[PDB]
């Protein structure tokens, strides 16, 4: 439910205020370790999948942004990432903070997205291969290709 | 800061001069998107405000527009004086290269304004049109009568309570009006018209002629015979559905006619169109300007030579009509300028058509100059009679080739650029001294050359961006995203059906038309339609000044002057 | 014969989809985008699924061929052919009914079908069978 | 086919049958008269707002032209001029209404526009649409030529029926219905 | 309170929500889950603004306008960057999974989601993945259901559970697979399910009756009218297209019928577009029927009336005040008979005497919800007029509302109110013959015959005040229940007594008046309301006249040879055989009506009267207020052979041609002048809507929106030459678009709700001074009554105990909602919803008859042995058989009448 920390934050005492100023929170104080053999794309995809399928259906932003984060992370895992996904994820996690949603499930959901975007950006950047393709041609209408 | 930002123009030197002259009070500055400082004036001091404006160090020597406005149903009147009616006076200072708006407030029970014709002589027909469309009376105004509607009219058309539909066509009214037309020549009353022998000499319009033998003494033309009611239907159609009605103002212009309405609607919405949209707009406008200039030069050169005056012009107009048919739908009225862009994209063959057009016209221009220089009999005949210069073209309107023929270097495309005309290098040609009947056609030939150079520059480096802006108020949205995105379908569904909901402001777009300076002044009440559409047309001011130059001329001189003036009667009557 | 460009606003037709049915879905966007106001139609519904126009009358004595209806069609049904050889002896017979407008093939837009994008239940098209639409996961399903 | 007659907008017309279905000299003479009125037609292009350049570029004293082209918009101030010019002409007379402005109100349903030329004078041939091409006008010339070719008008005002007979022709939309419905594919608007 | 929005000071209420305070100022904040009548939840996050505490602040906090109280000192901002892009993100998340089926949607231009998507300014789509799809459900003949369009805003279940009290619809689902509906497939049994069409901002719950023969909102020619189906008189907006009425919309009025209709008034408009309606003046001569126009029919009718010796005018409670008065002037005043039974007329007169002479204030529909206890005597409120039952549900929830308000929590957050409440209900005591739909929330339900309900009311009045006449024979357990009722009513600040003329007896009305007088005598703020039968029955009672039986005796005796029946079936108000014999004995029968009734056969002349969609008129509420309904369309615009003139127009022209031998097509306000100059009790009806010469800022009011389509091709199938628009001299309304429907216009009656950017039914909030409250510039209709200074006396006549007998069976009324009105049951859509004609028996009565459930039994009334299948009713009493009133062949007169020969068929 909390967000990731790198090896440089291992020296911090596990308190509330001490991890509060490190852009993080203590939470349940039961730590979880991630190794180099595990890609954080799959790990954060699984975390967002758990949060998307274990949220309720009450309020809009969590309801229709956690599946969107799930699908974006699935595209990044499968190598089909597209331009407009990393900025979409960071705008999503900016708009899913405390006060914006009805309860606090969504800030704890998007905090791992915050830390994975902030620290291990290169994996998500390498997850984007194909260009942007949201619409397909009608072959009777000239597309509005902006340059 | 964008050009569509709602400014108040409090830093304009004219506002500071008004504050120093008439105090901080006595006028109310309105913040609008017109790009023009608008000040609200009480009824009593309008004459002295204008008189102070007349002898400024760089004075406002031109009355661009004068029309009324029904404010009784305007709900979004914030920061405005409590007025049931308002008479706006659009003034332009060429020396300042600026313009101001003077809105005299009015109540319902007393629709009396002191007249403005003593200061600007072109105010006569504007005040008559205000008395026609609205119910505003002007005190001390000579021959105040109905000018656009027939004299046997009950109500006022542009007033908000007037129903804007054709009534049940009773043949009794038709027979009665035919009977009035029967005895109007024999039982003529020269007191209603504000007037020796009296006759009615039959665009198509009639002018009442008073003759001392064969010499014309007085002439008051009768207009209003082509009144389509463009402004009242502008109050009736939405923002998107008025585009064909914008085409049908003048027939030679078309795309040039829908430029100011589209740009003013974009100003109201707050849409900044990309470079490709501006270049396409410039291309189509210069194509239709070429069409109108070719028609005017062909109809001015036919009456003397008549060897090959129409066949030599027929191929050019037909090929540019085929080019317009390729770019847009049918040839005369494209209905192709949309809000925030254009209706479709240019095809994959417009480069070939434009290149085949542009390498085939220069020898036509050389032939046209040769033909305009060969007939020296017309050059010695038409150069003498009725040549106004530098003062009659500045007080009577006269925004067309007459203004630049008098030497006043004032073009909208160089003074107040619009639709990206700063990126095109073209030297505006001007006359010298008087506005002759030959200087106007020489300037139109040189304007044809400048339009050809503009088209060449457009074809040289063409942008490859979008043909529609990314604003949510671009009506309609792009078609492919409409067909395969839900949100674009939402925007298309609501903008097409109800109309694009637009913020409550006022906008004013002034462009150089194909025969003068056209302007659309649009007031939005926040609804999906237009609360007010004002169309200031150049042919109205061009036709208003013909009694000032046929004052002591002949009938053939009058016909020659009518041929040499680029007015259009349906453009006069909108 | 006179050559005309494909983007010519001549005679107005209705269109059929590549499936073969009428691709008009009997909305009112073209009737209300008309500045003249010369399109009249009323929706009828098939017993299984789709909408069709019960009638579709266009007053061609009133139309100016401005092209707002084709531009306003979300299904690309109403279209402007390059045909212009019209003219009638009576004003009453210038009103083209449904049988005078619906042609037997796809016109200027050959390979578009609206109902492959729509979400409603259609004969031969169940829920989730449209474009970019997932299969309907049941509410009572065992998946968390 | 059936025929309508007018005998002496508020006039009465009812359905009858042609008198040639019953003098073989009169049948050939009436056919020759209709042929002569068919191949020799003088138009009177009325000066109005903006279908002028479509009748200018298509290729005229009044009272010798048996055909009147009402082209532009019919206004409240111009309609008596139309009526006076129509009664100036001599029978037989035929009317072609060019553009939507003459067929109907023509995009102007406003107070100052008469809703079509049919409100005061009859119209024989209509051409629909904002500005029609001159080929549409020339096809309408064919239409009115064959309509004139099938009439039954009195030869003289001494002997014979004193009523002109108009033909209830088959409409062009039903005649062209097969060729118009049987259109499979069209050129896409992305090219020229 | 004083707030600051957009750096600008505003003065709003202190205890209300910030969203409703900002919407009451005319500002635009998008919203999906907040409703003015349903409270505020957090199902969306669309109303987000940026709040600051101090006067100057940089960051602030993104808050919800429907969760922030509009307190003193808040500095909120709306059109800043962050809140606008967050609202754009929320509408993007709603378009993440939304089907691309807008042109095949029943909402279209009536969709709130489209308006709030355009308002936020979102057109570019960045979502490239798959969407979410759901299956569909069959929700009866009224509500078409499809779940793909939903945005999970929870307004439907909030209304249907908390407000409407229905126990059918609900939320079933999960995080993203959230479903709104029914666990099975079936008709929604709630009587208020038709408001889901306007409650839902999307196209999930749509009008099935409008889905068949569908048109868009801008194509709809609207009118402000009154529902004619029962006496509550809910303000409606009927809207037509192509000459047929197509959709009834809810018309806002802050005094009666603010936001919600009932199912009967919403879906019983199918009779005005029936193809068997009289559209021509048809006169039968010899043995064949001929069709006339108005002129020669009026001449012939006046000639036959002149040749007659006496005319009898039989009015109807369905007819308007103007039409009934026109009949009353055409025939003599001394002989004008109201078209109701003698017992029905007695009950109506007693109800009117209680209303305007009892000295007790009669609440309107909005202010019923503010009362502290409800006692319903003998009235099936949920089935006769259900809007008072819905207001009773809100009044019951008022206890939870005030208990939450005692805990210093806000009133606009309904979740906290229902949290604090927890089935805490105001005392509701309903008495009826059988079980009602109010028994779920009622404190007590009394299943007893009508005399026993009246005796229960007399016991309540005697326990409340000892001056009331005592009733003997009360059982000790029933006496304890009386003690409970009177100690609940004595502790109530504003008690309410509800009764009606549909109970079938005068003594229930007498008991209700006695209880109201007893509550008023001890200083309580008691209100009393009576639910009448038809829409304008109370106006007929105010105008008065003889009963139907007196007219039938006059026709059977032969004293009158001419009868004019105005808009009356004559079989619902008397026996069929006697009415048929009396009409056959009359040498001249004229029937002025808009529905093909059974009395048009052997009727010498039939006048094609106009229904409420085609006529203007005035109807008087059950509360007592007089509203007026306007025409929707001209019936002669299409199929110009038909005239379909107004009933008052027909009768006034008949009277004028009787007197002066000239036909006068008069004007409505002349008839209003006549009714206010002749009847002093009806002098107040010229204040509901103004004169026809009323133009705000010079122009009239528009029936249709500014985007009315196909104006030059709508009638082109018969004539390209467009006819002139129908000129309306009766009203202040023009039939075409050039009127005025501005929200800030000085008027009281609004045709339809449309604002720029607000194309939804949620556009009514721009037409109100405060949203969710009263309508701006007043409300339609005026009260027409005042609370009397001195009340009535105590009614001494206490009825005896109902003792059953073997030979005689007492008919117990049931009044099914979809089958107790002739105009409702003529609609073709109600036939698949209405139950089959049944009868109801006690288990002991079924045992003594030897029959079982579903077996046909034959009962003989008026010499006709008719057979019906039975149903076992537990709440019914012995000696009573239950019947649905208003049925085909079962007149509502039989309520309280006796029955004989209950034999098995
Ligand atoms: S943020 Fe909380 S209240 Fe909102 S949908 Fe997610 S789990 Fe439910
Ligand atoms: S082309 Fe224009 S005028 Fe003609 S039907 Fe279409 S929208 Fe109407
Ligand atoms: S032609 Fe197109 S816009 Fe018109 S009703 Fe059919 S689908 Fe709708
Ligand atoms: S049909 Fe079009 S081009 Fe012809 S007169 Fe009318 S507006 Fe002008
Ligand atoms: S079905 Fe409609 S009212 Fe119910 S949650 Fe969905 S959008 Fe809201
Ligand atoms: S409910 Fe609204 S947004 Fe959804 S398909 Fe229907 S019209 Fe479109
Ligand atoms: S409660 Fe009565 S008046 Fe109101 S909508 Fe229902 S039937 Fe009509
Ligand atoms: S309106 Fe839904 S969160 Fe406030
Ligand atoms: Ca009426």
């Amino acid at each position: 439910g909390t967000d990731f920390l790198t090896e440089a934050h291992l020296d911090l005492p596990m308190e509330f205020e001490s991890i509060g100023k490190a852009g993080s929170r203590l939470g349940t104080a039961l730590a979880m370790a991630v190794d180099h053999e595990i890609n954080m794309v799959s790990l954060v995809r699984n975390l967002e999948e758990f949060f998307a399928r274990e949220s309720c259906g009450w309020c809009t932003p969590c309801r229709d942004g956690l599946p969107w984060s799930v699908k974006i992370l699935r595209a990044l895992e499968r190598g089909e990432g597209q331009p407009g996904d990393i900025e979409t994820l960071e705008q999503l996690c900016r708009f899913l903070g405390p006060g914006k949603t009805f309860c606090a499930h969504a800030p704890g959901a998007v905090e791992p997205l915050q830390s994975a975007i902030k620290y291990f950006r290169e994996e998500f950047e390498a997850g984007i291969k194909q260009p942007f393709s949201n619409t397909h041609l009608i072959n009777g209408i000239q597309p509005n290709l902006l340059k | 800061e964008p050009a569509w930002q709602t400014r108040d123009h409090l830093d304009d030197p004219v506002i500071g001069e008004l504050r120093n002259r008439f105090g901080p009070d006595a006028f109310t500055v309105q913040a609008t998107r017109t790009g023009v400082p608008v000040v609200w004036i009480k009824r009593e001091q309008l004459l002295e405000v204008g008189d102070f404006l007349k002898k400024l160090p760089k004075p406002y020597v031109m009355l661009f527009d004068l029309h009324g406005m029904d404010e009784r149903l305007r709900t979004h009147r914030e920061g405005l004086p409590a007025a049931d009616f308002s008479v706006f006076y659009h003034l332009i200072s060429i020396d300042r290269n600026r313009d101001i708006m003077l809105k005299v407030a009015l109540a319902e029970n007393d629709l009396h304004v002191p007249t403005f014709t003593k200061l600007f002589p072109n105010a006569n027909w504007y005040e008559r049109e205000t008395w026609d469309l609205f119910g505003i009376t002007f005190d001390g105004h000579p021959n105040l009568r109905r000018i656009m509607m027939p004299q046997t009219w009950k109500g006022h058309p542009l007033r908000k309570d007037y129903p804007a539909r054709a009534t049940e066509f009773s043949p009794f009214e038709l027979t009665k009006a035919k009977q009035d037309l029967e005895m109007e020549a024999l039982t003529f009353k020269p007191e209603e018209w504000g007037m020796f022998m009296f006759l009615n000499l039959g665009g198509a319009f009639r002018i009442v002629l008073q003759l001392d033998g064969e010499e014309i003494v007085d002439c008051v033309p009768d207009i209003g015979y082509h009144h389509r009611g463009a402004e009242k239907m502008g109050e009736r159609q939405s923002w998107h559905s008025y585009i064909p009605y914008t085409d049908r103002i003048e027939y030679l212009g078309g795309c040039v006619n829908e430029m100011p309405y589209v740009l003013a609607v974009e100003k109201l919405a707050g849409i900044t169109v990309p470079d490709r949209v501006n270049v396409i707009r410039v291309m189509l406008s210069e194509l239709f300007r070429i069409n109108s200039h070719l028609l005017y030069i062909s109809t001015f050169i036919q009456d003397v030579g008549a060897m090959t005056p129409v066949f030599f012009a027929f191929t050019d107009r037909q090929k540019i009509y085929d080019l317009v048919e390729a770019i847009t739908g049918f040839r005369m009225h494209p209905a192709w300028f949309r809000i925030g862009g254009v209706a479709h994209d240019l095809p994959r063959g417009w480069d070939r058509l434009l290149r085949e057009f542009l390498d085939w016209m220069p020898k036509r221009l050389a032939s046209y100059e040769k033909a305009a220089l060969q007939n020296t009999i017309l050059k010695g005949r038409s150069q003498g009679v009725a040549a106004y210069g530098a003062k009659e073209a500045l007080e009577w309107g006269t925004t067309g080739a007459g203004l630049r023929a008098t030497g006043i270097d004032f073009d909208v495309r160089k003074a107040r650029p619009y639709s990206g005309y700063e990126n095109f290098d073209f030297e505006i040609p001007v006359g010298g001294g008087v506005s002759d009947c030959y200087t106007r056609v020489m300037l139109k030939v040189e304007e044809l050359r400048q339009s050809l150079r503009i088209l060449e520059q457009c074809l040289n480096n063409m942008p490859e961006g979008p043909f529609k802006a990314d604003h949510p108020l671009t009506t309609p949205p792009p078609k492919e995203r409409t067909l395969q995105h839900i949100e674009t379908l939402i925007t298309h569904f609501l903008q097409v059906s109800w109309g694009p909901v637009m913020p409550a402001n006022e906008s004013f777009q002034m462009i150089e038309a194909t025969k003068g300076i056209n302007s659309y002044y649009l007031t939005s009440d926040g609804s999906t339609m237009s609360y007010r559409t004002r169309i200031r047309t150049p042919s109205y001011a061009h036709l208003q000044q013909i009694p000032a130059a046929i004052r002591g001329s002949l009938v053939s001189d009058l016909i020659v002057y009518l041929g040499s003036i680029d007015f259009v009667m349906s453009d006069v009557d909108r | 014969p006179v050559y005309l460009p494909p983007r010519y606003r001549g005679r107005i037709v209705l269109t059929r989809d590549p499936d073969g049915e009428e691709r008009c879905v009997a909305c009112n966007l073209c009737a209300v985008a008309c500045p003249v106001g010369c399109i009249s139609l009323q929706k009828a519904e098939t017993k299984d699924g789709r909408w069709y126009p019960e009638f579709f009358r266009i007053n061609f004595s009133r139309c100016i061929f401005c092209g707002l209806c084709e531009e306003a069609c979300p299904t690309t049904a109403i279209q402007l052919t390059p045909d212009f050889e019209m003219g009638e002896y009576k004003r009453q017979d210038l009103v083209y009914e449904k049988e005078d407008l619906l042609i037997s093939g796809p016109g200027k837009y050959p390979e578009y079908n609206f109902y492959r994008m729509a979400g409603m239940a259609i004969d031969g098209k169940d829920k989730g069978e449209a474009e970019n639409e997932a299969k309907p996961i049941d509410v009572k399903s065992l998946l968390p | 086919m059936d025929y309508t007659l007018t005998r002496i907008p508020l006039q009465k017309q009812e359905i009858v049958t042609d008198p040639l279905e019953q003098n073989v000299f009169m049948g050939k003479l009436n056919d020759m008269v209709n042929w002569g009125r068919k191949n020799s037609i003088w138009p009177y292009n009325f000066g109005l707002s903006c279908c002028y350049v479509e009748m200018v570029t298509s290729f005229a004293s009044p009272r010798q032209a048996d055909l009147m082209v009402v082209a532009g918009t019919c206004f409240t101030k111009m309609a008596p001029v139309i009526q006076r010019l129509y009664d100036q002409m001599l029978e037989p007379k035929w009317v072609i209404s060019m553009g939507a402005c003459a067929n109907s109100g023509g995009m102007y349903d406003i107070y100052s526009v008469v809703q079509g030329v049919d409100k005061f004078i009859p119209v024989d041939v209509y051409i629909p649409g904002c500005p029609p091409r001159p080929e549409a006008y020339m096809q309408a010339l064919m239409l009115l030529q064959e309509s004139i070719g099938k009439e039954r008008r009195p030869l003289s005002w001494v002997v014979g029926d004193q009523g002109v007979y108009r033909a209830n022709m088959q409409s062009e939309r039903e005649r062209k219905r097969g060729e118009r419905i049987a259109v499979t594919n069209l050129r896409t608007p992305d090219e020229i | 309170a004083t707030i600051h929005v957009d750096g600008k000071e505003y003065e709003v209420n202190g205890a209300d929500n910030l969203l409703e305070a900002c919407l009451s100022l005319g500002l635009d904040i998008p919203y999906f889950c907040w409703h003015p009548a349903l409270g505020s939840v957090g199902a969306c996050r669309q109303c987000a603004v940026k709040q600051y505490q101090n006067a100057e602040d940089t960051r602030g906090r993104l808050v919800m306008s429907c969760m922030t109280p509009a307190s003193d000192g808040t500095f909120i901002s709306i059109d800043d960057e962050e809140a606008k892009q967050f609202r754009e993100s929320v509408v993007e998340w709603l378009m993440t999974n939304h089907p691309h089926d807008c042109p095949v949607c029943e909402e279209g231009g009536n969709c709130h989601l489209q308006d709030m998507t355009v308002m936020t300014g979102h057109s570019f789509r960045r979502y490239r993945f798959t969407k979410r799809t759901h299956r569909n459900q069959d929700l009866g003949p009224f509500i078409s259901h499809e779940m793909n369009r939903c945005i999970a805003c929870y307004r439907c279940v909030r209304y249907y559970k908390d407000y409407a009290g229905g126990t059918d619809l609900g939320v079933y689902g999960a995080h993203d697979n959230v479903y709104f509906g029914r666990p099975e497939d079936g008709t929604l049994e709630s009587e208020f399910s038709g408001n889901l069409v306007e409650i839902c901002p999307t196209g999930v719950f749509t009008d099935k009756t409008h889905s068949e023969r569908y048109n868009r909102k801008w194509d709809m020619q609207f009118a402000p009218s009154i529902c004619q189906q029962c006496s509550i008189g809910c303000n409606i907006s009927p809207g037509e297209r192509y000459g047929e009425l197509r959709r009834i919309e809810n018309r806002y009025n802050g005094t009666v019928n603010h936001y919600f209709l009932c199912d009967r008034g919403r879906f019983g408009y199918g009779y005005v577009n029936l193809k068997d309606r009289p559209r021509q003046p048809v006169q039968r001569r010899g043995d064949d029927f001929i069709t006339l126009n108005a002129e020669q029919a009026m001449q012939g009718a006046a000639d036959i009336l002149r040749q007659s010796k006496k005319v009898i005018g039989i009015g109807s409670p369905r007819a308007s005040v103007e039409s009934n008065f026109a009949l009353r002037e055409l025939v003599g005043e001394e002989n004008f008979y109201t078209g109701i039974a003698h017992g029905e007329q007695e009950r109506l007169q007693l109800a009117l005497k209680v209303l305007r002479e009892g000295g007790i204030y009669t609440p309107a529909l909005r202010e019923i919800e503010s009362y502290d206890a409800v006692l319903v005597l003998g009235e099936d409120v949920t089935q006769t007029g259900a809007r008072v039952a819905l207001a009773v549900r809100q009044a019951v929830k008022g206890k939870a509302r005030e208990m939450a308000a005692a805990q210093k929590v806000a009133d606009w957050q309904i979740a906290a109110i229902l949290n604090i409440g927890q089935r805490a209900k105001h005392p509701l005591f309903v008495t009826n013959v059988d079980d009602t739909r109010l028994d779920d929330i009622a404190a007590w339900t009394y299943r007893a015959p009508v005399e026993d309900q009246a005796r229960l009311g007399f016991a309540i009045a005697h326990a409340l005040d000892n001056s009331a006449p005592a009733v003997d024979g009360i059982e000790p357990e029933l006496q304890s229940k009386i003690d409970v009722i009177v100690q609940a009513l004595a502790g109530a600040k504003k008690p309410l007594i509800i009764s009606g003329t549909n109970a079938g007896s005068l003594e229930v009305i007498q008991a209700a008046a006695n209880v109201a007088k007893a509550l008023k005598g001890r200083g309580a703020d008691v209100g009393i309301t009576m639910i009448a039968r038809s829409v304008n029955s109370m106006g007929l009672g105010i105008m008065g006249g003889g009963s139907l039986e007196e007219a039938l005796t006059e026709l059977e005796t032969g004293r009158a040879d001419a009868v004019v029946v105005l808009e009356n079936d004559l079989h619902r108000h008397a026996s069929a055989t006697r009415v048929n014999a009396a009409l056959a004995k009359a040498p001249l029968v004229m029937v002025v009506d808009h529905q093909r009734t059974a009395i048009m056969e052997n009727a010498h002349l039939v006048l094609s009267a106009a229904s409420f969609a085609e006529s203007d008129g005035t109807v008087i509420n059950n509360e007592g207020r007089a509203q007026r309904f306007f025409q929707v369309y001209d019936p002669a615009y299409y199929d110009s052979k038909t005239v379909m003139l107004e009933s008052w127009r027909w009768l006034h022209s008949l009277h004028s041609t009787l007197l002066s031998r000239e036909v006068d097509w008069t004007q409505l306000d002349h008839v209003i002048d006549a009714v206010v100059a002749k009847i002093p009790e009806l002098a107040g009806i010229k204040d509901a809507a103004p004169d026809a010469t009323f133009r705000i800022r010079g122009q009239k009011l528009a029936r249709e929106p500014h985007r009315y389509s196909g104006r030059t091709a709508m009638r082109a199938n018969i004539s390209v030459h467009e006819p002139r628009q129908p000129q309306d001299i009766d009203t202040m309304f023009t039939f075409s678009m050039e009127g005025n429907n501005q929200p800030t216009a000085h008027r009281s009656q609004v045709p339809f709700a449309w604002a720029p950017g607000w194309n939804s039914p949620q556009a009514w909030n721009k037409f109100q001074d405060e949203v969710g409250g009263k309508l701006r510039f007043g409300d339609p209709g005026v009260r027409l009554f005042e609370t009397s200074e001195n009340g009535l006396d105590y009614f001494t006549s206490v009825p005896a105990r109902f003792q059953p007998q073997d030979g005689k069976w007492r008919i117990a009324p049931y009044y099914h909602l979809f089958g107790s009105d002739e105009l409702s049951q003529r609609a073709p859509v109600f036939q698949s919803r209405m139950p089959q004609p049944y009868i109801k028996l006690n288990p002991a009565d079924a045992a003594k008859l030897g029959v079982n459930a579903g077996t046909r039994v034959s009962f003989s009334y008026d010499g006709n042995t008719v057979t019906l299948p039975v149903e076992i009713a537990e709440g019914l009493t012995a000696g009573q058989v239950g019947l649905p009133m208003g049925m085909s062949g079962i007149a509502p007169v039989l309520a309280g009448a006796h029955l004989e020969d209950l034999k098995e068929a």
